[PDB]
C-alpha cells in the first residue's frame, strides 16, 4: 500500500487510488481519491 | 444482580388497544447506561423490535432507558434536495436527555439512503458512541461518505461528534427480534461500553 | 364588571395597553392586580379569594 | 379545595387557556404536547370547577375526571426481563398513568423464583417512599402463597396474579398473571379495572386519613412555590422534574447539592425546614420532602 | 377520631346505632384488641372471617350472638381472628393514644 | 431562533389504534390490510369457492332416460360420495393420485332443499337445514321463494382458488358432481346422459356469485368484479341473527367495502398501498353508525320505516337533512374530522347515511342512490370540496343515471355492480351502494335482497368465515387469532 | 401446533397455554412443530416442556429460544435431551433422576404421536 | 400436493417486464431533470423498498407486512455494456 496503488474495500468494491497516509491517534489511515479516510485492514492491494 | 428501577413517562399511551409508549417521551433508567431511540411509538418500532431489545439489555445487568423521539420518522431537512413525506429531527432536551448515557442503542428501517442522513442528523448532536440496529444491509463506510464519525472507516471532513460504533443488521420493523440478534446487540454493548 | 368568577372580578377598559412591571406578592382577599402579559395584559383584577402569588 | 383534573385539547388557542387558569388561582401540573393536541393536568379550586368546564367547552376540550392524579404509585416486578416487564407490568403500570397517577417500575433484584426470593432493603424503603405498591405476580397459587414475604411493606398494597382468588393476607385481584400479549381482552380490562378500584379506595382512605390532620400546605401549591423560588427546575431532564405525592413532594435535583437551598426556601412566613422533613431519597440520590401536619 | 371507610354493611348499622353504642364501657383489652359495648348488632354473622389492619374501626360481633356485638377498637394488625360477615367499618387514626391508654372502667359517654 | 433541524411531528393520529363499529376491539391500522389481514382473505375465498348447483334435471335425466329410480337413500349414498370425491378422492378409473386431505380441510358438498317432507328423511350431516338456521317467518319466505326444489352447494377447498383464479371453482365442482353421480348410481362411466349431467351441472342449474367479464375487463367468473351489489347483501347473514334494520345495512357497508373496495380495488385494478383508510372509514368508528341511527330516527319521526311512497321530494327532504347533519356532526367534533382527514372518506361516509336514510323511508334502493348523489353534490357545496379529483366522475353523471332506462345506465341497485360503467372505476362508492341495496330490503323486513339460494347457502354454519358478524371476523383477523383455511404446511419442509 | 398443559392449577394451565401459543407466534414455529407438551409442577418447583417438530441448526436454536420465552424466570437450572425430540427440564434447584425420567417419558410420549 | 409446481406456475405469474428507455428520454428531454447511473441505482431502491408493500417516507400510511412479501424483487438488465458495469450489481 503507497500513494499512487490501487485499493478496494472489501465491504463494498469501491476502487480508487491512495493518496495519502495521514496517522492519527496511532493508529494508520488511509486516504482514498473520493477524500474518505479507509482503514488499512479494511483494504487490500489490486493489480 | 441488582435491583432496576425505571421512571416511567409522565403521560399515558396511544388509546385504549394501541401502544404504551408516547411520541416524544422519555424515561430515565436512573443509573444512565444505554438508551434505546424509537422513532415513533407505534408497532413498527415499539414493543416488536425496540422493548426487545430494552429487556435484552436489562436481561444483561445493563440499566436501560429508552426515548421515543418526537419526530423520528422521515429524512432530515439536509437531505439532497430537502426531506418528502416528513422531515427527521431531534430537540435539544432529547439531545440533552441522550448524552447522559454512556452508550445509545438506536433502530432504523430500510432505505440506506434515509439511514444515513437520519444518522448524519442525529450525530450532529449527539456525542456518545451509538449502535445502528438496521435492517438493511448497510455497509460501515456509506455513513463516511456523507461526513460521520465511524470506527472503522473516517471521514476526512466530519461533520458530526458521534461516532457510530456498530452497525448490526437483520432486524425487522414490528417484528420479533430473535434472541441471536438480541445477544449480537448485547456483545457489542459490552465490549464497547466497558 | 367585564369578568365575574368565584376568585375574581376584571375590568376590560385597557386590555391593550402594555406594561414593564412584575409586583409578584400573594394575590389576598381583596387585592387590586394588573395582568403585566399575554392576551390580557391591562386588565385590571380584583380577588375575592386569597390565592397564590402570580409572575403575571 | 385544590381538586385535580385533566384537560384534553388542542394547541391552538391553549396559551389564552392557561392565562385563565393562572388568573383564577389554578396550577398546571403536567403538559404535554402531542402533535397538535394538548394534555394538561390541572389543579383549580373547587369553586372554579364549573367555570373550567365551561370555560373548556368552548375551546372544544375535554375533562377527564383523574382520581389518582396526585400520588406516585411503586409497580413492582419480580425483574425487567422479557417475562414481565415488557407486558403485563407495563400494561398495569400505562393503566395506573391513565388515572392521573406517577408510577415508577421496580425490579426487585432477587424477585424471582419460589423458595429463592428475596427483597432487600434498600428496595424495600425505595418502595416505601411511594404511596402506594402494586406487585405484579405470576400465575401459580403455590408460587405465589410460598412468596408472601416479598410484601412486607407499610404502604398500601394491592397484588395481582393468575390465580382467580387467593389467600394471603393482602388485597388480591386476580386474572392478571404473566402473560405476554398486550392486555386487550374483555376480562383483562375489568381486572385493570378492579386493580384501579383497589388502589383507589385505598387511596380515598389514606386520603382521610391524612384530612384528619391536614398539612400546613398543600403539596400542590408547594410545589409552585419552590418552581416560582427555585430556578433549577427547569433543567432537570428527568419525567417528572417534581412528583407530587399524596403528602409530600419528590424534587429530582442532587440532594448533596441542593438541600440548603431547597431547606432555606420562604412560604409564608414559615421556613421550609420547619414544616417539611427534607431528606436524601434512595432514588437516585434525589431530595424528598415529607410535609408535616398543623398538630407540630 | 374514628373515620369510617369500608362501605360493606357495618356503616350502616354505624350510622344510627352508634348513639346505641352510647354511654358503653370497654368489654375487654386482650389479644383480641380493645372491645367496648355491649349491645346489640343484628348484622348476620358469617363465620366468614376477614383480614383487618392496624387502628382500624371494627364492629365485629364476639361470640356470634346478636345482643353482644362489641364495638371492637382494633389496635394490631390481626388475621383471622373474628366472625361477621364483614366487621370493617372504619379506621382509627386520630386519638390513637386515646384508645390505647382507655381501659375496662373507662367509657366512652357521649359519642 | 429558527432551527431547520427540529422537524415535524406527524400522523399522531394514524399511531392511536382503529376501534370497529359494534364491536369492543382495537386494532392497529396496518392489520385491517388485506394482505396483513386473514380474516379479509378468507371471506374472498369463502366467496370466490362457492358454487350453488340445482341437482333436480340430473335427477329427472337419472329417472327418465337411464331409469333409475331416486329415493332419499339413494341422494344419502350420493352425498357420502360427493363429500369424498370434491375434495380430490378417486371414485373409478383405478390407479388415481388424491389430493392431501389435510389441505381440503375446508372442502364440502352440502345439499338443502324447500321440500320438508324430503329435508326430513336426509342425513343431517350434509344437510342446511333452512328451519333450524332461519326464524319461523323467514324461513317460510325462504322456503316459499325457493320451492320444493333440490340444491347442492360446492365449497371447492380455499387451495385451489387460491393456485387457480376464480373460474376453475365451477368446473372443478362440475367435474366432481359428474363423477359422483356415475359412482353413486353405477352408471356407465361416459354415455349421452353423462353430457346431460355435464350440461346441466356446468351451467344450465349452476349459480355462480360473479359473472364474467369478457373484452376489455378480461376477468373470469366468480371474481369479485362479477359479484352484483344484491349477492352480497344476500351473502351476509345479519338479517337472521338480528332485527335491526340499521345493523344489518352497516355490515353489509363493512363486508362490501372489505370486498370491492380493498380487495378488488386496491389489488385487482391497482396495487401497492390500496385502500385501506378508504374503506375502514366505514366501518372502523361509529361515525357511519351514528349518522345512521340518526337518519333512521329522523324517518322514523317524519316517515316511518315504509310510510311514504318513493318520490322526489321524499328522496331531496332524508338526504338533505342526514348530509346536513353528518356535516355539522364533522364540523362540531375536531376528533371526527381528524379521523376522516381525507374528504373521500366523509363525502361517503355522509352519502351513505343519506341513502341508507332514503332506503328506510321509502323501501326502494334507486331512491337511496338518488338520495346519495344529492348528498355528495350538497356537500360539495358545504365544504367546497369532495374528494381526490376522479372521484366525483360517477358522482356527477349518477342523478341522471340512477333513475334511467336507457340500455347502458338502467339497472336496480340489486344488478348493479362494479361492472357497471360509471361505478368501474373509483373507490369509495361500491360497498356504500351494496349497503344501500340491502338497506332498501332492511326496511320491508325481507328474508332477502336478491338470490334465496345464496342467503341459505351462507348460512351454512360450517364456513370458514361467519358472515353473521363481519366486522367481529375482520377484528378476529387483525387480531391474529382468525383460522383460515388454504395454507399448505403438510407439503412444505420445516422452517 | 398441538398445545397442552398438564397442571393442577386452573388459572395456571389457561394462562400458560396463552403463553405457549404466543412464543410459537412470535417465533414463527406453529407450522414447524407438530406437539408442544408442557408439564406444570409448581409444588416442587420444575417444568418440563416438550417438542415434537415435522418431519438443521437453525431451527434447534430457534426451538431453544421457545424454552427460553415459555420457561418462568427463575427456573434457571436446565437440561435438554434431543433425539429427534427435544425436551427440557428446569428447576431452581439441581435437577434431579426422577425428573430426568419423565422427560424421557414425555419424549417417548411425543415420539408416537400421531 | 407439490409445491415446486405451484412455485413454477407463481414465478411465471408474478413477473412483469418493464422497458425503462423512453422513461428516461421523457425524464431528460421534456421533464428537465437529468439521469445519471446514480440516479438509476437510486431509482432500483426505491422501487425495491416500494414493490413489496412499502410506502416511501410515510409512516402514517399503511404497508405490507415485509416478511410476507420475501420473494419480492426489482431487477434491472441492459444490452449497454457501460451501463451495465456503471449499474449496482445487487440488483442487476
Ligand atoms: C402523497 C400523494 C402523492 C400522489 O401521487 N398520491 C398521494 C400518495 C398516494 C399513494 C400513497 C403511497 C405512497 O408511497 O405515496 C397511494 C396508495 C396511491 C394508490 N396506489 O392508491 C394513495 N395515495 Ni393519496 N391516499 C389517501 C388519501 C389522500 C388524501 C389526503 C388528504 C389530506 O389532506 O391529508 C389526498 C387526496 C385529496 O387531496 O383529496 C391524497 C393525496 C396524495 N396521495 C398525494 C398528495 C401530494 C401530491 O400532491 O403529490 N391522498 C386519503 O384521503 C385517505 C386514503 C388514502 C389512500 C390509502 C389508504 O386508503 O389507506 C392513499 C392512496
Ligand atoms: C384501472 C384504472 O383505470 P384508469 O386509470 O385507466 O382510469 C382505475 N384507476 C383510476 O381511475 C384512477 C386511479 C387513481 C387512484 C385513486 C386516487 S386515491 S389518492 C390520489 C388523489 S389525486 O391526487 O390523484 O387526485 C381503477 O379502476 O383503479
Amino acid at each position: 500500500i503507497e500513494i499512487g496503488s490501487y485499493v478496494r474495500y472489501i465491504n463494498t468494491g469501491t476502487h480508487g487510488t491512495v493518496k495519502a497516509i495521514e496517522p492519527k491517534n496511532d493508529e494508520e489511515w488511509v486516504l482514498l481519491e473520493n477524500d474518505i479516510y479507509y482503514r488499512p485492514e479494511l483494504l487490500e492491494l489490486v493489480e | 444482580r441488582k435491583e432496576q428501577i425505571v421512571d416511567c413517562r409522565a403521560v399515558m399511551g396511544l388509546g385504549e388497544g394501541g401502544g404504551l409508549a408516547q411520541r416524544g417521551t422519555f424515561a430515565e433508567g436512573l443509573r444512565n447506561d444505554v438508551v434505546v431511540v424509537a422513532m415513533s411509538p407505534g408497532r413498527r418500532h415499539i414493543t416488536k423490535p425496540v422493548c426487545e431489545i430494552t429487556y435484552g439489555i436489562r436481561e444483561a445487568g445493563i440499566q436501560t432507558s429508552v426515548l421515543v423521539l418526537d419526530a423520528g420518522g422521515g429524512i432530515p431537512s439536509d437531505a439532497p434536495q430537502g426531506s418528502l413525506g416528513s422531515t427527521f429531527g431531534l430537540k435539544p432536551e432529547e439531545a440533552k436527555q441522550v448524552n447522559r448515557h454512556k452508550l445509545c442503542v438506536i433502530h432504523f428501517g430500510n432505505v440506506k439512503s434515509h439511514i444515513i442522513y437520519k444518522a448524519r442528523l442525529f450525530l450532529k448532536y449527539v456525542d456518545i458512541p451509538t449502535i445502528i440496529v438496521c435492517q438493511t444491509p448497510v455497509d460501515m463506510e456509506d455513513f463516511a461518505a456523507i461526513g460521520i464519525k465511524t470506527k472503522n472507516v473516517m471521514p476526512l471532513e466530519s461533520k458530526t461528534e458521534g461516532k457510530i460504533v456498530e452497525i448490526i443488521t437483520g432486524v425487522i420493523r414490528g417484528e420479533s427480534a430473535p434472541q441471536k440478534k438480541i445477544d449480537e446487540i448485547i456483545e457489542s454493548i459490552k465490549k464497547h461500553l466497558g | 364588571i367585564s369578568e365575574n368568577t368565584n376568585t375574581y372580578v376584571a375590568d376590560c377598559r385597557l386590555q391593550t395597553l402594555f406594561i414593564d412591571e412584575e409586583n409578584p406578592e400573594d394575590r389576598d382577599r381583596g387585592t387590586i392586580t394588573v395582568r403585566n402579559i399575554g392576551n390580557g395584559v391591562g386588565k385590571v383584577y380584583i380577588y375575592q379569594e386569597s390565592r397564590a402569588s402570580s409572575l403575571s | 379545595m385544590y381538586q385535580i383534573i385533566r384537560y384534553e385539547g388542542g394547541v391552538y388557542k391553549n396559551n389564552i387557556l392557561k392565562e385563565w387558569i393562572e388568573d383564577v388561582g389554578g396550577f398546571i401540573i403536567q403538559e404535554h404536547v402531542m402533535q397538535l393536541d394538548v394534555y394538561m393536568t390541572i389543579a383549580i379550586p373547587q369553586n372554579e370547577i364549573e367555570n373550567f368546564k365551561e370555560e373548556a367547552k368552548k375551546y372544544k376540550g375535554k375533562i377527564v375526571e383523574t382520581p389518582l392524579a396526585g400520588i406516585e404509585i411503586a409497580i413492582v416486578s419480580p425483574s425487567l426481563s422479557r417475562h414481565h416487564l415488557p407486558h403485563i407490568a407495563c400494561d398495569v403500570s400505562e393503566y395506573v398513568r391513565k388515572f392521573g397517577a406517577k408510577p415508577n417500575m421496580i425490579g426487585l433484584a432477587h424477585g424471582a423464583g419460589k423458595n429463592i426470593s428475596e427483597i432487600r432493603e434498600k428496595e424495600k424503603r425505595l418502595i416505601q417512599e411511594h404511596d402506594i405498591a402494586i406487585y405484579v405476580m405470576g400465575n401459580f397459587e403455590s408460587c405465589i402463597l410460598d412468596k408472601t414475604h416479598l410484601f412486607k411493606v407499610d404502604i398500601p398494597l394491592v397484588v395481582t396474579g393468575g390465580p382467580e382468588t387467593l389467600d394471603i393476607p393482602y388485597t388480591y385481584v386476580g386474572n392478571l398473571g404473566r402473560r405476554a400479549q398486550r392486555l386487550r381482552k374483555g376480562e383483562e380490562i375489568r381486572a385493570l379495572r378492579q386493580m384501579i378500584d383497589e388502589v383507589t379506595k385505598k387511596i380515598n382512605d389514606k386520603r382521610m386519613e391524612l384530612s384528619y390532620d391536614p398539612p400546613i400546605i398543600p403539596p400542590v401549591v408547594l410545589k409552585d412555590e419552590i418552581e416560582k423560588r427555585i430556578d433549577e427546575v427547569r433543567g432537570i431532564l428527568a419525567p417528572m422534574p417534581i412528583v407530587t405525592q399524596l403528602d409530600g413532594l419528590r424534587i429530582k435535583m442532587d440532594y448533596d447539592r441542593n438541600h440548603e437551598e431547597i431547606e432555606n426556601v420562604k412560604i409564608g412566613k414559615y421556613l421550609l425546614k420547619d414544616i417539611a422533613y427534607v431528606t436524601r431519597s434512595e432514588m437516585k440520590n434525589y431530595i424528598l420532602i415529607k410535609l408535616k401536619s398543623t398538630s407540630e | 377520631v374514628v373515620g369510617i371507610t369500608e362501605e360493606n354493611e357495618t356503616v350502616d348499622f354505624w350510622n344510627k346505632n352508634y348513639k346505641s353504642f352510647e354511654d358503653k364501657s370497654l368489654i375487654w383489652k386482650s389479644i383480641s384488641d380493645v372491645s367496648f359495648g355491649s349491645i346489640e348488632i343484628p348484622l348476620p354473622v358469617s363465620s366468614v372471617k376477614q383480614n383487618f389492619k392496624k387502628w382500624d374501626v371494627v364492629l365485629s360481633v364476639s361470640g356470634l350472638d346478636t345482643s353482644e356485638g362489641n364495638l371492637i377498637f382494633v389496635q394490631r394488625d390481626v388475621l383471622e381472628l373474628y366472625g361477621l360477615e364483614n366487621p370493617k367499618i372504619g379506621i382509627l387514626i386520630g386519638g390513637k393514644r386515646v384508645l390505647k391508654t382507655l381501659t375496662a372502667d373507662d367509657r366512652i359517654i357521649s359519642i | 431562533l429558527y432551527n431547520p433541524d427540529i422537524g415535524v411531528p406527524l400522523g399522531q393520529r394514524k399511531l392511536m389504534p382503529y376501534k370497529l363499529s359494534n364491536t369492543d376491539d382495537y386494532c392497529e391500522g396496518d392489520d385491517l390490510h388485506f394482505l396483513n389481514n386473514a380474516a379479509i382473505q378468507q371471506l374472498w375465498d369463502d366467496i370466490r369457492r362457492t358454487v350453488i348447483v340445482g341437482m333436480d334435471t340430473a335427477h329427472s335425466v337419472l329417472e327418465k332416460r337411464l331409469g333409475v329410480e331416486v329415493t332419499p337413500e339413494t341422494i344419502n349414498e350420493y352425498m357420502h360420495t360427493i363429500n369424498h370425491s370434491l375434495p380430490g378422492g378417486a371414485v373409478v378409473q383405478e390407479h388415481m393420485v388424491e389430493v392431501h386431505p389435510s389441505l381440503a380441510w375446508d372442502c364440502y358438498a352440502r345439499i338443502f332443499t324447500g321440500d320438508d317432507e324430503l329435508a326430513d328423511e336426509l342425513d343431517s350431516r350434509f344437510l342446511i337445514d333452512i328451519n333450524k338456521l332461519f326464524p319461523e317467518e323467514q324461513a317460510e319466505t325462504l322456503k316459499a321463494a325457493i320451492g320444493k326444489k333440490t340444491y347442492q352447494v360446492s365449497r371447492v377447498p380455499s387451495l385451489v382458488g387460491r393456485v387457480c383464479d376464480g373460474g376453475t371453482i365451477s368446473r372443478w365442482s362440475a367435474m366432481q358432481i359428474g363423477m359422483s353421480f356415475i359412482t353413486a348410481y353405477k352408471l356407465c362411466a361416459g354415455e349421452a346422459a353423462t353430457a346431460d349431467f355435464s350440461y346441466a351441472s356446468k351451467h344450465a342449474d349452476v349459480i355462480q356469485m360473479g359473472n364474467a367479464l369478457p373484452g376489455r375487463r378480461a376477468r373470469g367468473p366468480n371474481e369479485p368484479g362479477g359479484i352484483r351489489f344484491g349477492i352480497l347483501s344476500d351473502v351476509v347473514q345479519t338479517t337472521r341473527v338480528s332485527e335491526d334494520p340499521v345493523e344489518q345495512s352497516l355490515e353489509v357497508v363493512a363486508t362490501g367495502a372489505a370486498l370491492y373496495d380493498q380487495i378488488w380495488l386496491g389489488a385487482y385494478m391497482s396495487g401497492g398501498i390500496g385502500f385501506t383508510q378508504y374503506a375502514t372509514a366505514s366501518y372502523t368508528d361509529d361515525i357511519l353508525d351514528d349518522f345512521s341511527y340518526y337518519a333512521l330516527d329522523y324517518v322514523e319521526k317524519k316517515y316511518g320505516r315504509m310510510g311514504t311512497k318513493a318520490t322526489m321530494d321524499v328522496v331531496e327532504d332524508v338526504a338533505g337533512e342526514v348530509t346536513l347533519y353528518a356535516l355539522e356532526q364533522y364540523d362540531d367534533y375536531p376528533a371526527l374530522l381528524e379521523d376522516h382527514f381525507g374528504g373521500s372518506q366523509r363525502a361517503a361516509v355522509a352519502a351513505a347515511a343519506s341513502g341508507i336514510g332514503v332506503c328506510m323511508a321509502t323501501g326502494n334502493s334507486n331512491a337511496g342512490v338518488n338520495g346519495w348523489y344529492l348528498s355528495q353534490i350538497l356537500h360539495k357545496e358545504y365544504h367546497s370540496r369532495l374528494g381526490f379529483y376522479g372521484y366525483d366522475l360517477q358522482d356527477q353523471c349518477g342523478a341522471s343515471n340512477s333513475l334511467a332506462i336507457r340500455n347502458d345506465e338502467a339497472a336496480p341497485l340489486e344488478l348493479r355492480g362494479p361492472n357497471y360503467p360509471n361505478y368501474a372505476m373509483n373507490v369509495g362508492h361500491q360497498g356504500e351502494y351494496a349497503g344501500i341495496a340491502q338497506a332498501a330490503h332492511s326496511a320491508r323486513g325481507d328474508a332477502f335482497a336478491l338470490n334465496p339460494l345464496v342467503k341459505v347457502a351462507f348460512a351454512d354454519p360450517m364456513l370458514v368465515f361467519d358472515f353473521s358478524k363481519p366486522r367481529k371476523e375482520i377484528a378476529r383477523g387483525a387480531l391474529r387469532e382468525f383460522e383460515a383455511a388454504g395454507e399448505r404446511d403438510v407439503i412444505l419442509p420445516a422452517k | 401446533a398441538y398445545i397442552d398443559v398438564e397442571c393442577n392449577d386452573e388459572a395456571g394451565k389457561a394462562i400458560y397455554e396463552r403463553i405457549i401459543q404466543t412464543s410459537l407466534e412470535d417465533l414463527v414455529l406453529g407450522k414447524s412443530i407438530i406437539k408442544a407438551k408442557m408439564i406444570c409442577k409448581q409444588d416442587v418447583p420444575y417444568f418440563i416442556i416438550g417438542i415434537l417438530p415435522k418431519s438443521k441448526e437453525d431451527f434447534i436454536d430457534r426451538v431453544l429460544d421457545f424454552m427460553n420465552r415459555v420457561f418462568p424466570e427463575g427456573m434457571r437450572i436446565r437440561k435438554t435431551i434431543r433425539d429427534k425430540t427435544i425436551v427440557m427440564v428446569a428447576s431452581e434447584k439441581p435437577i434431579e433422576e426422577e425428573w430426568m425420567n419423565e422427560a424421557v417419558k414425555l419424549q417417548e410420549e411425543l415420539k408416537i404421536f400421531k
